[PDB]
RNA sequence: GGCGACACACGUGCUACAAUGCCCACUACAAAGCGAUGCCACCCGGCAACGGGGAGCUAAUCGCAAAAAGGUGGGCCCAGUUCGGAUUGGGGUCUGCAACCCGACCCCAUGAAGCCGGAAUCGCUAGUAAUCGCGGAUCAGCCAUGCCGCGGUGAAUACG
RNA sequence: AAAAAUGUUCUAA
RNA sequence: GCCCGGAUAGCUCAGGGUAGAGCAGGGGAUUGAAAAUCCCCGUGUCCUUGGUUCGAUUCCGAGUCCGGGCACCA
RNA sequence: CGCGGGGUGGAGCAGCCUGGUAGCUCGUCGGGCUCAUAACCCGAAGGUCGUCGGUUCAAAUCCGGCCCCCGCAACCA
RNA sequence: GCCCGGAUAGCUCAGGGUAGAGCAGGGGAUUGAAAAUCCCCGUGUCCUUGGUUCGAUUCCGAGUCCGGGCACCA
């Protein structure tokens, strides 16, 4: 879910970037 | 009772059945069947018996599980409570610890409301 | 409303079976504006109708609808103070209405995993006469029919 | 130092309880805005936050930029779970004179309550509700899930 | 042709 | 005379580690100011004296001052 | 030391007879409705049963002493 | 001791070819609610055992328990 910060998902929401969501 | 003394549920595939290990997450499980060999889709119950030492024997070894993972979390917050630190205060009282306002929300580390009776009106 | 009727919002027929009656089935499996995804729901569906005893899908989902209409069903009252339980005739629209949202909520009930499954095997029951839109329609008819003593409070 | 307290109580919201879902990879289609100790292309170090290089743009030109839901392919198979992401341990990053009280982010681990909510109660009549993301003001940073805007997909119903 | 009681004192700007 | 039962703040009363309350009054919040309501405050050698106890306003005894009642007789 | 009855959430009453299970109405506290209060609606908490002792594996319940509180009786002379 | 009866869903009661109905309870429709109402839903060796019959609630026997009644008491 959005909450989930280790998800492709929750980085999104956060709008941040890392392992789980790179660029 | 096979890895480290918890069973990991069969039918499952292996990377999932790994993180019913305390100390275990999803990319820990991607690292030990990696570094051995093992497809990350073999159900539990179809591994060889070669298998299982070997994803067992890294896992075991690699880093530390179970019980000394909470020996040793238990050891950090004693620490923080024996010097009398703000997080130790934190941990003896029960209340939390990484800067959440307390005047609502903390149920999590709060537990059950303890709901008491309150100020008066006047008729 | 108070001051003039509501106008039918005519929608748009379907580009699969050109049919209206289809869209607004489509539209009461939609959640959360996902049209693209409630279509294929229906149309999977579908396909499994036209295997699942090979019948013309098209007459399998208007079977049920027409299983589904309830021609009477009780509504409230007021005379004197008193508000019991008035039967009714149901107006066609509403008969429609009351069918596709019934089809859908009795399809969820169901316990297949997959959507268009449900939504199929639905669909296949109230078609015949069975399955939980059609105890539903049954039901309100049967209240109906026994309240109508009250049938002369009808406006 | 306190405004961040916490036996409690209420309002407004965010996130969810899953399969019309979740996850990874591939691949499309916006609008309105902002940008000279500013926005940062691309490059190497790093699992990552970031760091070091380093073009372009006083900006219908260069940059923020990837829009997301979606479309395709594959994985999960009804479990308190590959649902959920609170709480807590450790390790870092960055702005700042300075992050103990009291920052945001990243990574390993931890993985709570929650199985759709009592009495009661709110909004919306159409490109509306619902859902998806995007930008700006404030601003060193930021507790923004708030506000002011922006488009994407797109219903149900009104007898009276 | 009507379920359902009550609203401290002074002040009415 | 003879038993039982009450003495604690200015009032009226609760009740083995010198103690409450309400009320009265003062101050704060509240209010336009009040009333009411909420908070805080000062409030006692707990009637004298003896005993038990490390320790008594609490448990016992007495002294004080009040209170509830017993009494020809056929 | 004439004979009875009684003591259990804050109030008033079950439970005792027949040992194992504490219950009912109001009240009290949190929410809701109301402009507000009451009523009303949704939740919750509070009683180791006067006391000491005995019987028993186990006592509010059974037995004995004490404390307290109401009721009856006290005739012939 | 004797005659008469019953036991049937949780409570009540109806019954050789069924296992029933009402109320209690479940949600759902209803109002502001307490309901009445409306709806659907469950809840049985019909006390046990033999025997009858193609079959068993039934009919029979026999015992279990609880109803009634009668008579008695040395
Ligand atoms: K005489
Ligand atoms: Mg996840
Ligand atoms: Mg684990
Ligand atoms: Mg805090
Ligand atoms: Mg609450
Ligand atoms: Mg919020
Ligand atoms: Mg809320
Ligand atoms: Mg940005
Ligand atoms: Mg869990
Ligand atoms: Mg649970
Ligand atoms: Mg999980
Ligand atoms: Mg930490
Ligand atoms: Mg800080
Ligand atoms: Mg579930
Ligand atoms: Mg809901
Ligand atoms: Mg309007
Ligand atoms: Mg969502
Ligand atoms: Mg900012
Ligand atoms: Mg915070
Ligand atoms: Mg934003
Ligand atoms: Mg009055
Ligand atoms: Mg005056
Ligand atoms: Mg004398
Ligand atoms: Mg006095
Ligand atoms: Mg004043
Ligand atoms: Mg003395
Ligand atoms: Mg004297
Ligand atoms: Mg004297
Ligand atoms: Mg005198
Ligand atoms: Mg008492
Ligand atoms: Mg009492
Ligand atoms: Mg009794
Ligand atoms: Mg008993
Ligand atoms: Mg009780
Ligand atoms: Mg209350
Ligand atoms: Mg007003
Ligand atoms: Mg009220
Ligand atoms: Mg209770
Ligand atoms: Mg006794
Ligand atoms: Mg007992
Ligand atoms: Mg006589």
């Amino acid at each position: 879910g959005k909450g989930d910060r280790r998800t492709r998902r929750g980085k999104i929401w956060r709008g941040t970037y890392g392992k789980y969501r790179p660029r | 009772a096979r890895i480290a003394g918890v069973e990991i549920p069969r039918n499952k595939r292996v990377d999932v059945a790994l993180t019913y290990i305390y100390g275990i997450g999803k990319a820990r499980a991607k690292e030990a069947l990696e570094k051995t060999g093992i497809n990350p889709a073999t159900r539990v119950k179809d591994l060889t018996e070669a298998e299982v030492v070997r994803l067992r024997e890294y896992v075991e070894n690699t880093w530390k599980l179970e019980g000394e993972l909470r020996a040793e979390v238990a050891a950090n917050i004693k620490r923080l409570m024996d010097i009398g630190c703000y997080r130790g205060l934190r941990h003896r009282r029960g209340l939390p610890v990484r800067g959440q306002r307390t005047r609502t929300n903390a149920r999590t580390r709060k537990g059950p409301r303890k709901t008491v009776a309150g100020k008066k009106k006047a008729p | 409303a108070r001051r003039r009727r509501a106008e039918v919002r005519q929608l748009q027929p379907d580009l699969v079976y050109g049919d209206v009656l289809v869209t607004a089935f489509i539209n009461k499996i939609m959640r959360d504006g996902k049209k693209n995804l409630a279509a294929r729901i229906f149309y999977d569906a579908c396909k499994i109708i036209q295997e699942k005893t090979g019948q013309e899908p098209l007459k399998v989902f208007k079977q049920a609808v027409e299983n589904v209409k309830p021609r009477m069903e009780v509504r409230s009252r007021r005379v004197g103070g008193a508000n019991y339980q008035v039967p009714m005739e149901v107006s066609p629209r509403r008969q429609q209405s009351l069918a596709l949202r019934w089809l859908v909520q009795a399809a969820n009930q169901r316990p297949e995993r997959r959507a268009a499954v449900r939504i199929a095997h639905e669909l296949m029951d109230a078609a015949e006469g069975k399955g939980g839109a059609v105890k539903k329609k049954e039901d309100v008819e049967r209240m109906a029919e026994a309240n109508r003593a009250y049938a002369h409070y009808r406006w």
